[PDB]
Formats: structure tokens, C-alpha cells, sequence
């Protein structure tokens, strides 16, 4: 029962999968690298390479290994970031506008660097801990004692 | 091919009924039935497609239900415009539109004996060598009047053909004329022409019957 | 607000070709299918011929396919119905019906009042008018105009001065090709010698006019 | 392929071009059931399965929903809710022989109706009779499969005929196949209604320098409005410019 | 306490029919007054409560009215999936919740002769020392059919049981099976075995018969 | 959306305990009070037990009061009735229903699945599969399964190739503590010496299978 097919240390090669709305969207970015212990530092943009219209409900995944290399995971959350275009629309740098407070400060001025000064990013609210109730402790209770143990009748 | 059996053929009721037809198909179709409507001599009119789905531009009264193989078309209120003949048409098959067998809808009334009168041939008609006998069912309601031909208390089928009126605007009911056509020699093989009519509203068959050249 | 006119009907013989044309106006005639659907005298509707709103797919039911052609203009918004080798069962009205295409199917929207087609191999006749007598509580008098073809024939009586109690028959299509039909009306017995009974009968197509005398029976 | 081994083809993920059921008036039979071949070239579906095989003519009408016989119950069976279409054409030229063309079977005896979309290909000695068979053939114990018998001679109901099952499906997942689109000559210079890939507007088409990356498909502003796009068919760069506007 | 007399207990009616049941109680109940229904098997669904509130999800064909002891439910339009068990329950005494007898909806048809059929005891439940006669009664509709024992012209009465299985799908009739079951010494102390058989379609009783030992 | 799952019903015999458990989701349970109602088999509803919303309140009708007990855990969201000292009188499909509170009156929201208990003082058996011939207008045939309990007791015909014509009697508790069914098939008179017809019986609680032929009988 198939719904689709298709057919087409020295490297770090970096994925991100993704699925939005059915959409299967893969995106892949090779670079060369000289570290074996570690992810390498440096900033890297990530360009698509597939759009899989598979529409498949995916909560789980593996890798396969060729048997006779380690690789890294990690998971993606909806953050807002500043990214820079450069001139030949090709992303040079990203903010995190939730790392830490210049990094708002920065995504609030839209801007990589901050003029010396004092910005008003954020806005803080304390939100309630617990509920109190409270109502008049009953004084005068309703007779039905003396209807259920009436001497007689 | 898909057969679709509408029923009933024809249904008597008054106006403000609540009246139901039903429509099945050989096969299931999915929602793909329609409901059109036609008055006399005028063309069709849609009413209903899908099966669900009221026409823009038509009574709320209208109202159209079922899945599978059978369908029903109510008007939950009947109205003095809603006398006409409703069809009912599938789609599953595109290529194989078929329209129903139509089911009309009569004005209903009380239950009117019929006047049978038999004339025998023109001496005209006799002239040029045929020979026509007219039995004439007059005022009855409902259509549905059996009319037999008897020469010389033989039973004859086939050797006529009759003609119904449509239901009278004044009196709502019902008119049949019935043509016994033969040649002129088949006319003077016999005496007796009699006409028999069999009607919901006699208590026992009429026979209405005339000796050849007797007058 | 959609109007659909027909033309072109009319009589022609057993394998002879004829043209209908219908035209649409007050909607995209080019942007909706338009069928063709033939309804004979006496019985229901039947699909015949569907064409697409590009007018490049034709398709037909197996009662017509490779004996009639079905094309449009949508310049003129005109539908074109070309019948060759028609039948005896080609007799019907035809009709041009929009699609609607709400549906992934066909289902019929709007229909036009169609036009008559008759397929018949029998020539134009004069209608032969007889009387109906009656004898003796009202009674019921009448004529007979037997053997006319083609339709209509128009029967009134006393030029049209009687109205009430006159029933017309439709016509029958009897074994000999013509029309035979029937016309009755039921008077007082009362008023049989003094009031005059006469049936007039006109027919266009044949240009007949007869006015024939009821009188009662004598014997 | 022989019926009972009726072959299955896929399409998706590619233009359907359904002229070839236009032109192509040499088929026989030809019904559609759910859909209308008129409105299906430009209507998507999430695939389409085309099952093609080979019977005889008085066979044809049996390959449909609500249908009965040794082909619609045996071989191939469809589900009373298909939405497809059926399209048969004859094979006689091809599909006979002087001596006999014997390659196409069917299968003759089973102990159940297929149920819908069913490939049953196993060729098990049939028991006809109380006496269970073995493997082996002989009284009661028939071959399931009978050849057809095809010759340049053969009657009409007899000849071979190819049919072929279009199913189109349509999941709950992004449609891979579409009819083609028709497009127009484009204008530069001149205030046009522009419409790419569905990004509609109204502007100027004029030559740019920009450079896009090779799989960016338009541009933008600071307001986030339409600013460059890129030709689909040919990869060149066209500024978009507002039609000129002022006062008088 | 509180006894709700639900009626009819079994009425026949066709698709569309404007279908009422009547729901009567000892004493009188405010608007306490509920329907439920029951498909064959399947788990009573509620319908209606308070006797005049429809419950979410319901088709709105059904309609309660009625207050104090006799109340109703109406179905304008009767539908196929409408063929079920309906129960009328009452809430007024809340610590005594009480139910209605139920009034099953049969799919309305003409009558149908059953098929009589008479099957002696097998040699082997003889050999055991049981002896049970079949009687069985085929495509027969309504199920209202009088089946009665006869051995040596002497009436049988609680010597067996019936049972009747529900309408059928495909002709809507149907079956009975009267096994009347005695032991051996009881079944050759007697000659003649019959089975009559009493239906509506039935112009006269049929009697099916058997005599013990003679094949 | 509001589910109810009833669970631990059974066959028990007389005088013994047992205890039905109710899983309630998709809605606040500890918010709204339980009832037990039970369905004797044939038989039309019959209330049992209710229990408030906190647990707190439990009230019986008078056919099960001092011998049935009802609890309810909401921190499981799980309704508890534990029905000691069973009689034969208890053998019903039990069923876990909403109150809803909408009225001061008790009604019943929603219905869940219920479980099925048994009260019977006999053992598992197995089923007694006799034959019923037919004789000489079609014929009819069948099978005889007698003396088995508990129920269900699953019957074929030619290991499910013979299913049209094929009616299946519901069982009867007779008097001997058992269950008998009856299973029979029409067929053409014509095709009785050809066509072998075999009954296949499963009692899974017992867990005895038998294929029992049918032939007509000989005289
Ligand atoms: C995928 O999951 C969502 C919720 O998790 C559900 O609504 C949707 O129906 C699922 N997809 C399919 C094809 O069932
Ligand atoms: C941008 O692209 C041009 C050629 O298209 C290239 O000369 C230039 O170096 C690129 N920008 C940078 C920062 O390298
Ligand atoms: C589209 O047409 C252009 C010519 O205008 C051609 O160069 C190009 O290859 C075409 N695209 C494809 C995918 O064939």
C-alpha cells in the first residue's frame, strides 16, 4: 500500500526535517569541517532541498547505519529569530530574541548592534498562585434534629 | 444499466398533505439522485440534486432524503401549484443519465360513477369500409376504470384503443373514450357490440350494448 | 435569470439529417457544459448528448453514438445539434440544459422550452371529420377527426359559442401513421332539435377547414 | 497481462494530459462512474491507478460496480463505491492467431468472490467434489485457469478486447496530480495583471540585476510587498513596478 | 408503584409513514417523561426527555408531547434506520425510575403463507432417550402464526417452546421453530404427531402430520 | 465526545461476589453522579444503583438493596460495584451511564457498551452437535447444537462457503441449566447428493470444535 516514490571526520552535514500542514520538507546543507570530538562553531544557513507531499502523521523516527559514525539530534520549538540578509539574499547571521535580555534588547531595535543606553524590551507580569475562598461560617443550622428525633409524635 | 422504480405510479391526496415518493435504483449510488419537476405540456423544472440539496428558487417544502439505493422526496405541506409529475434521475453512472418512471400526483376527491355511453359506427365511416364503435366513461374519479369489449359475449383485446383526459379543473374527474376499430366485413360477422365498464365507484360492472342495424 | 431558445424542429423522414440550434443568454455559455435532452411524446425524459464548456470532448448515450454530432460556438453562444439518419424513434422534444457543475457529475440546471422533432414517412393529409350522434338524463354529442397528420388540429364547436362540458381528446398515433382524435360534449337532452350543433376543425399544417353537423340519430 | 494476474500501473506525482482519451476515438466502450471526463482535466487527485488486462467482448460489461460473471467475480472485482472510469477497445489485430492465441488465462473456479482490488494469482487444484485434492488433478480436481481461445475468425463476442480501469483516489494529503495549466506570452514595460505560481498582482514587468538564489522562488520589500519575482518557465529575474499613479 | 403501559406493542408500518406511540401511566407524572431507543443487540440510545426536549443529535422527526398519565412520540417521516425498539420511561419517582413495555416498528409488507415443515426425532437423540418434534413455520409475515401441538388428536400445551427469529433483510419475514420435546417412553405411547399451523395468509389452518415408525 | 468502558463481568455462581469496574473519559467525572443499570437478557431496562458525584450518597432500588454496593474513585476517574451474594436473578448486561444534571430528575446522558455477567450453577460443557435431514420445492437442512454452556457457541456451513439462505436461531437457556440453538440453510432440492453439506461448531469457552455432516435421511 504505497501513496509515493521517488528517486534522484572530513564532512559535516547537517538536515532538518520537518512536516507542516502534510508537507514533508527536508532541508540539507553540506560544509567542510576538521573536528572529530564535537559539532564545529560557526554559522551556517541551511537552503531546502524536498518538499515530500506525503501527508503522513509522524510522532517518531531512526537512522539506518551501514554495518560491515555518530550524529547528533536535536529538536526544534517555535522561537522568533532576526535573521540578516545580505546583499545577495544569503542569511550571514541570526538573533535569538529569547537567548537573554541583549538578545531581546536586540530584537526589539531590529538591529545587531545596540546603541549605549537603556531599552525598554519586555513587559512582566506576577501571575497568581493559589485560590482563596471564603464565606461566613454558618451560625444557625437548619432544625432537623429535633423533626427526625422527636420524643413523640 | 440502472433501473430507477418510482413509486407510487400515481398517489391521490388534498392540498396541505404531507406527501412522500420514493425511488430506488438497481444499484447503490452514492448521492447522486435528483428530483425535477414538470407540470402538464410545460417543460421540467429542477427541484432537488444530490439528493440533499433544495434548488435555489424553490419551497422550502420540498425536501429530499436517502442514500444508497433509496430515496425520498416530501413535501410536507402540499400546495394547489404542487400537482405535477415528478421525476427522479441518477448520476453515479455519467454516461448513463437515466430519468425515472414519474409519479403523479391527482387532486383527491370523492368517488364519481362514471356515464358510459356507446355509440356504434357512422353510416359515413361504414361508407368508406371501417367500422368504429366509441364507448365513452364520463365524470368518474379515480382514473382507474376497467373497459372491456364484448362481440357476441366474446371477450376482445387488442381490436381497440383508448385515450384519458386529464383531471378536470371544475369537477376533478375523469374521461375515457375507447375505439373499437375493425373493417366492415368483421362488422356485419356480428350482432352484439357491448361495452363493459368496471369502476371503483359500481357497486357491479355496467354493460352498455347495442344489436348491429337495429337502432 | 438564464434563457435557453431551441430551433430548427420539425418533420422529416426516415433517414434524413436536420440541425437544431439552441441559444443561451444571461450566463458564461463558455464557461458551462451543455447537454442535449430528448423527451418522446408520451414518456419521460432521455439524456441524449453532452458537450464540455471548451468545446473540444463530445460524448453521447449508445442510443445516438455515431449518429449525431454535437458542437458549439461560443462567439454566437449557440449549441448545434446535427441529426443525420434520424429514426422513427427520434420523435421527441429536445431540450439544452446548462450543467451547473457544482458537482463532480452532471446534473441539469436550467432547461430551455425545446423544440418538437417528428420522424415520420408519412406525407401531410387532410383530416376527415365525422359525427357522433346521441340518442335517448342528459346526453352527449360529438365529432371524430380521424386519419390527419401531422399535429395539432384545433376543434371548437359552434365557432368557439360552446365552452362548457367539451372535452378534447389527445390525439392517437394509430397503426396507419396518422392521428385519429376525439371531441365530445354533453348537453341537455332537453335542448336536442333546437339548439344547432356544429364542429369546426382546422388544420394548419394540411390547411383544413370543416365545420360538420351533430344531429341526433333517426329511426 | 492475462486477467487474473490483471497488471497494475501507478501515476502520480506528474501532469495528467487526458488528450489522449480525447483524440483516441477508436475505443468501444467508454464509461465513467463518480466523475466526468469533461470537468477531470483540470480537477486533482492524490493519484490514480490505471489497471489494464484482457477478456472477450461479452466480458466487457462485466467489469463494474454491481456486475456478476466468471471476470467481475474470479479475476477482477470493483467497489460499489468506484470512482473511476472503464475503457475498452478491441485487440484482434494483435491479440489472435491462425493457430490460436492461447497466452491470455482467466481464472475459472474459485472458492470465493474476490473482494475489491483483489490480485489473486494461485493456481491450487479446485475441488469440485467431496474428495479433497491433493495437488493433483482427476476426478473433481480441475485446473483453476482456462486460456481464452483467440482467432482471426473468432466471432465479435469471442474477440479479444484490452480494457483498462482508471481508479482516481483522492486522500487527505496534498494532491501530486493536476491537469496541465495553461499560460500566456509575457509583457514587459507595459501595466499588466500579472499572476505567478497563484502570487497574483498588478504592476510593471521590467528586466532586473537581481540575483536570487537558485531556489528562491520571489522577493520582497520592507512592507513585505511584491517586489521581483522570477519567470517560472524561463529562470530570468523581473522587476515589478506599481503602475504609475498621481494627481492631476 | 408505578406500571407504564406502552403501546402498540407491535406496529407495521412502511418508510415515511407519520408513525405515533402512545405511553400510559398508573399514576400521573408531571414532566417526568422520557423516550429511549433500542436497535436489535445494540444498546438503548436516549431520544427524548422531559417529554418535550428533543436530545442533541437527534433527528428532529421525533417529537414528544403529552402531560399527566398518557403522553406520545411522533415521527413525521419514518426512515429506514428508524426500524428499532422504543421506550417510553418514567423519571417522576426518581428512587423507582420505571420503563415502558416497548413497542417494536416492523417493516410494513404483504402477507406471506409460512412454510410448514415437520421433522420427527432423530434415531440418534432416541438412542439417548429424548425425543423432540420440529415444527417449523418459513417466510411467513406478520409473525402473528398459532402453532399448535396434536398428538393422537389430543391438544398439546406447554409441552414445548418457540422461538422466532427477527425480520428478515432480505424479504422481511419470518421463521419459527416449535421443538415440542417429551421423553422416549412418552413418545411411543403415541401414534400421531401434527402440527398446525394458523396464519393471517392462511385461508385454513394447515396441519403438518406424522405417524411414529412409518417414514 | 464522552466514552464509558464497563469491565470484570462474568460467569459466577449463585451466592458469590463479583466486582464491575467503569472507566469513564473525555469528560469531568467526579463531577457528575453515576448510575448502574442493568438489561436482563430478553428482558427491557431496569434501574440499579446511583451514586453521587463526591461518592458520598448510594442509593439502591429495593430488588438489589442490602446486597449490591457502589463506589467511585476520582482521582482514577473509575466507578466500582461490587454485587455480593449473586443470585440468578442478576444475570443482565450492566451499563455505567452520566446523570448530566440538567434536571432535578435523574436522567441518563450517555450509554457506555456495558459487560455482560452470568449467574449459573453450571459447569462448562460442551455442545451436543446433532444432525436435521431434510426429505422430499426447494429442502432445508440444518444442525442441532444442544446441551452446551456458557454461551456464544460461533456455527458455519462448509467453513463459511455457505452463507446465503443460512439462518441461525438465537439460543435458548432450557431448563437443564444449558444452552440449545439451532442452526438450518435452504438449499435446491435438486443439489443434495452432490453438494456436501457440513456444520462446524466452536465453543471456545469450552473449547470444543465439531464437524458434524448432514445427509438426508434414508428409508
Ligand atoms: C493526524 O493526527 C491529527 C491529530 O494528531 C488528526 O487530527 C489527523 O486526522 C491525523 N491524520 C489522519 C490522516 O488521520
Ligand atoms: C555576491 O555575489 C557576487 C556575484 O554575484 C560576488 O561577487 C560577491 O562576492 C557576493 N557577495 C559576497 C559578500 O561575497
Ligand atoms: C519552457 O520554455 C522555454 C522556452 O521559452 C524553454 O527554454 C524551457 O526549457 C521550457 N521548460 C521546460 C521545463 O521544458
Amino acid at each position: 500500500n504505497c501513496t509515493f516514490e521517488y528517486v534522484s571526520f572530513k564532512n559535516l552535514r547537517e538536515f532538518v526535517f520537518k512536516n507542516i500542514d502534510g508537507y514533508f520538507k527536508i532541508y540539507s546543507k553540506h560544509t567542510p569541517i576538521n573536528l572529530v570530538r564535537d559539532l564545529p562553531q560557526g554559522f551556517s544557513a541551511l537552503e531546502p532541498l524536498v518538499d515530500l507531499p506525503i501527508g503522513i502523521n509522524i510522532t517518531r523516527f531512526q537512522t539506518l547505519l551501514a554495518l560491515h559514525a555518530a550524529y547528533y539530534v536535536g529538536y526544534l520549538q517555535p522561537r522568533t529569530f532576526l535573521l540578516k540578509y545580505n546583499e545577495n539574499g544569503t542569511i550571514t547571521d541570526a538573533v535569538d530574541c529569547a537567548l537573554d535580555p541583549l538578545s531581546e534588547t536586540k530584537c526589539t531595535l531590529k538591529s545587531f548592534t545596540v546603541e549605549k543606553g537603556i531599552y525598554q524590551t519586555s513587559n512582566f507580569r506576577v501571575q497568581p498562585t493559589e485560590s482563596i475562598v471564603r464565606f461566613p461560617n454558618i451560625t444557625n443550622l437548619c432544625p432537623f434534629g429535633e423533626v427526625f428525633n422527636a420524643t413523640r409524635f | 444499466d440502472i433501473q430507477m422504480t418510482q413509486s407510487p405510479s400515481s398517489l391521490s391526496a388534498s392540498v396541505g398533505d404531507r406527501v412522500t415518493i420514493t425511488c430506488r435504483a438497481s444499484q447503490s449510488i452514492s448521492s447522486y439522485l435528483n428530483w425535477y419537476q414538470q407540470k402538464p405540456g410545460k417543460a421540467p423544472k429542477l427541484l432537488i440534486y444530490a439528493a440533499s440539496s433544495l434548488q435555489s428558487g424553490v419551497p422550502s417544502r420540498f425536501s429530499g432524503s436517502g442514500s444508497g439505493t433509496d430515496f425520498t422526496l416530501t413535501i410536507s405541506s402540499l400546495q394547489p401549484e404542487d400537482f405535477a409529475t415528478y421525476y427522479c434521475q441518477q448520476s453515479y453512472s455519467t454516461l448513463a443519465l437515466t430519468f425515472g418512471g414519474g409519479t403523479k400526483v391527482e387532486i383527491k376527491r370523492t368517488v364519481a360513477a362514471p356515464s358510459v355511453f356507446i355509440f356504434p359506427p357512422s353510416d359515413e365511416q361504414l361508407k368508406s369500409g371501417t367500422a368504429s364503435v366509441v364507448c365513452l366513461l364520463n365524470n368518474f374519479y379515480p382514473r382507474e376504470a376497467k373497459v372491456q369489449w364484448k362481440v357476441d359475449n366474446a371477450l376482445q383485446s387488442g381490436n381497440s384503443q383508448e385515450s384519458v383526459t386529464e383531471q378536470d379543473s371544475k369537477d376533478s374527474t375523469y374521461s375515457l373514450s375507447s375505439t373499437l376499430t375493425l373493417s366492415k366485413a368483421d362488422y356485419e360477422k356480428h350482432k352484439v357490440y357491448a361495452c363493459e365498464v368496471t369502476h371503483q365507484g359500481l357497486s357491479s360492472p355496467v354493460t352498455k350494448s347495442f344489436n348491429r342495424g337495429e337502432c | 435569470e438564464v434563457q435557453l431558445v431551441e430551433s430548427g424542429g420539425g418533420v422529416v423522414q426516415p433517414g434524413r439529417s436536420l440541425r437544431l440550434s439552441c441559444a443561451a443568454s444571461a450566463f458564461t455559455f463558455s464557461s458551462y457544459d451543455m447537454h442535449w435532452v430528448r423527451q418522446a411524446p408520451g414518456k419521460g425524459l432521455e439524456w441524449v448528448a453532452v458537450i464540455s464548456y471548451d468545446g473540444s470532448n463530445k460524448y453521447y448515450a449508445d442510443s445516438v453514438k455515431g449518429r449525431f454530432t454535437i458542437s458549439r460556438d461560443n462567439s454566437k453562444n449557440t449549441l448545434y445539434l446535427q441529426m443525420n439518419s434520424l429514426r422513427a424513434e427520434d420523435t421527441a422534444v429536445y431540450y439544452c440544459a446548462k450543467d451547473g457543475g457544482k458537482l463532480w457529475v452532471y446534473y441539469f440546471d436550467y432547461w430551455g422550452q425545446g423544440t418538437l422533432v417528428t420522424v415520420s414517412s408519412a406525407s401531410t393529409k387532410g383530416p376527415s371529420v365525422f359525427p357522433l350522434a346521441p340518442s335517448s338524463g342528459t346526453a352527449a354529442l360529438g365529432c371524430l377527426v380521424k386519419d390527419y397528420f401531422p399535429e395539432p388540429v384545433t376543434v371548437s364547436w359552434n365557432s368557439g359559442a360552446l365552452t362548457s362540458g367539451v372535452h378534447t381528446f389527445p390525439a392517437v398515433l394509430q397503426s396507419s401513421g396518422l392521428y385519429s382524435l376525439s371531441s365530445v360534449v354533453t348537453v341537455p337532452s332537453s335542448s336536442l332539435g333546437t339548439q344547432t350543433y356544429i364542429c369546426n376543425v382546422n388544420h394548419k399544417p394540411s390547411n383544413t377547414k370543416v365545420d360538420k353537423r351533430v344531429e341526433p340519430k333517426s329511426c | 497481462a492475462s486477467v487474473y494476474a490483471w497488471n497494475r500501473k501507478r501515476i502520480s506525482n506528474c501532469v495528467a494530459d487526458y488528450s489522449v482519451l480525447y483524440n483516441s476515438a477508436s475505443f468501444s466502450t467508454f464509461k465513467c462512474y463518480g466523475v466526468s471526463p469533461t470537468k477531470l482535466n483540470d480537477l486533482c487527485f492524490t493519484n490514480v491507478y490505471a489497471d489494464s488486462f484482457v477478456i472477450r467482448g461479452d466480458e466487457v460489461r462485466q467489469i463494474a460496480p454491481g456486475q456478476t460473471g466468471k471476470i467481475a467475480d474470479y479475476n477482477y472485482k470493483l467497489p460499489d463505491d468506484f470512482t473511476g472510469c472503464v475503457i475498452a477497445w478491441n485487440s484482434n489485430n494483435l491479440d489472435s492467431k491462425v493457430g490460436g492465441n492461447y497466452n491470455y488465462l482467466y481464472r475459472l473456479f474459485r472458492k470465493s468472490n474476490l473482494k475489491p482490488f483483489e490480485r489473486d494469482i494461485s493456481t491450487e487444484i479446485y475441488q469440485a467434489g467431496s474428495t479433497p485434492c491433493n495437488g493433483v488433478e482427476g476426478f473433481n480436481c480441475y485446473f483453476p485457469l482456462q486460456s481464452y481461445g483467440f482467432q482471426p475468425t473468432n466471432g465479435v463476442g469471442y474477440q479479444p478486447y484490452r480494457v483498462v480501469v482508471l481508479s482516481f483516489e483522492l486522500l487527505h494529503a496534498p494532491a501530486t496530480v493536476c491537469g496541465p495549466k495553461k499560460s500566456t506570452n509575457l509583457v514587459k514595460n507595459k501595466c499588466v495583471n500579472f499572476n505567478f505560481n497563484g502570487l497574483t498582482g498588478t504592476g510593471v514587468l521590467t528586466e532586473s540585476n537581481k540575483k536570487f538564489l537558485p531556489f528562491q522562488q520571489f522577493g520582497r520589500d520592507i512592507a513585505d510587498t511584491t517586489d521581483a519575482v522570477r519567470d517560472p518557465q524561463t529562470l530570468e529575474i523581473l522587476d515589478i513596478t506599481p503602475c504609475s499613479f498621481g494627481g492631476v
